[PDB]
């Protein structure tokens, strides 16, 4: 997932 | 199928993840994965066949889960590093400095540097606490696969990463990439698991  | 860490296998016919470790639990086969990569009683498949399901799960807050496997899976003390194998030997954490690698299954196997610990991540779903980083760089679809040393020590299970517009972060140098694991030890024993060395 990416980091927000 | 043979349990390999950074092999692709799929969560309910839908998405992809990598493997992290093949453990077991007293009599049951199992591997260690990512938390978002499914939901408890999701079914894993290798190679089109049924091979298990979630057993737990830990996401966000962590980001850690095993998947039960049938008796028929074989477990083996091995990650993936292109056609060859890393052996499993334990599971010492190493340090702050460190060279690591992971394994998974869009960029492989690929090499860098932990360059810090005790990392929060926010995601679309809530924070996830406690992640190591590194700057081997990763991309969508390694969640779930191993990270661990040239010397065989595992170290944890990709969570996620600063990926750019092409899906991975092998593009920009490594002083720019973050890319996040969920540490191994917290989800052998949240889950009494033993790791399978060779």
């Amino acid at each position: 997932l990416q980091p927000i | 199928a043979n349990i390999v860490g950074g092999i692709e296998y799929s969560i309910n016919n839908a998405s992809l993840c990598s493997v992290g470790f093949s453990v077991t639990r007293g009599a049951t086969k199992g591997f260690v994965t990512a938390g978002h990569c499914g939901t408890v009683n999701a079914t894993a498949r290798i190679g089109g066949a049924v091979v298990g399901t979630f057993a737990a799960r830990v996401f966000p807050g962590n980001d850690a889960a095993w998947v039960s496997l049938t008796s028929a899976q074989t477990l083996l003390p091995r990650v993936a590093n292109g056609s060859s194998f890393v052996t499993v030997r334990g599971s010492t954490e190493a340090a702050v400095g460190a060279a690591v690698c992971r394994s998974g299954r869009t960029t492989g196997y690929q090499c860098g540097t932990i360059t810090a610990k005790n990392v929060t991540a926010n995601y679309a779903e809530g924070a996830v606490r406690g992640l190591t980083q590194g700057n081997a760089c990763m991309g969508r679809g390694d969640s779930g696969g191993s990270w661990i040393t040239s010397a065989g020590q595992a170290q944890g299970v990709m969570s996620g990463g600063n990926v750019q517009s092409n899906g991975n972060n092998c593009g920009i140098p490594a002083s720019q990439r973050s890319s996040l694991f969920q540490r191994l030890q917290p989800i052998l024993s949240q889950y009494g698991l033993s790791l399978v060395t060779g």
